[PDB]
């Protein structure tokens, strides 16, 4: 629900971060 | 994936990398 | 100047809430 | 890709909807 | 309102435009 | 209460993205 | 360069946790 | 407007609070 | 799930836009 | 810290004030 | 200078994020 | 600083933390 909505969110952010140039795949599942 | 293990417990850096391209 | 990683940081944003359960890939380059 | 389209002028979120899974 | 609509259930892009001007 | 807090601010960002030229009203009550 | 579009993101931000309770309109010119 | 008043010089918070409801 | 550490992500935003040119010290001890 | 007075209910910006430099 | 004010904002999330249990001193000036 | 530092190019994750307590 919310709150893994939210989280989520944040995680991207983390991996955006983290991953620089690379990139990354964000796939709910 | 993901949300599983980083929603319920907090994931550093190093573990969110296994998630880079 | 860093207006590229500021921008990315922001679409990875838009595209979380754009994209739902479907996630994204994010690939600079 | 997303950074030349989307970062030199404002990208809808219907055009970024392309980027996704 | 938002609040209650949208912090319990995940809300939309359709019921979030209800609040846009 | 907290978590409505970190809510809402996701929600104004939501709001500024889909709504666009058309603005947005935040009454949170 | 996306500069308003940025600006008016952290804007938003910047007003929710300014007016609280109260809420507050975006308006856009 | 708020962006062509503050996405120059920075508005404060007090500055900002004049467009609350 | 992962509630402080989302709190201090929005804890560190609000601080930065209180702070100013002041800046601040996050010390989450 | 801040985590304690700030995490289980909401600090004000004056409360806020209180960790700038 | 609002670019500024910007680009910090952005710093202290990704110091947040690097510097985990250690925290970190934002000092602009 | 890191504004002089990392306002005006990208500074990887190890140049930010020397702003690490
Ligand atoms: O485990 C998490 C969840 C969300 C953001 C993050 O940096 C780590
Ligand atoms: O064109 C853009 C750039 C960054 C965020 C966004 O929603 C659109
Ligand atoms: O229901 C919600 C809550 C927060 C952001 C969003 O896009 C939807
Ligand atoms: O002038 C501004 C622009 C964006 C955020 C803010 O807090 C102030
Ligand atoms: O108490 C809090 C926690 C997080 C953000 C904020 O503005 C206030
Ligand atoms: O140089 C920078 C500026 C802003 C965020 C970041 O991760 C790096
Ligand atoms: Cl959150
Ligand atoms: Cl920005
Ligand atoms: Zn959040
Ligand atoms: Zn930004």
């Amino acid at each position: 629900f919310v709150n893994q909505h939210l989280c989520g969110s944040h995680l991207v952010e983390a991996l955006y971060l983290v991953c620089g140039e690379r990139g990354f795949f964000y796939t709910p599942k | 994936g993901i949300v599983e293990q980083c929603c319920t417990s907090i994931c550093s850096l190093y573990q969110l990398e296994n998630y880079c391209n």
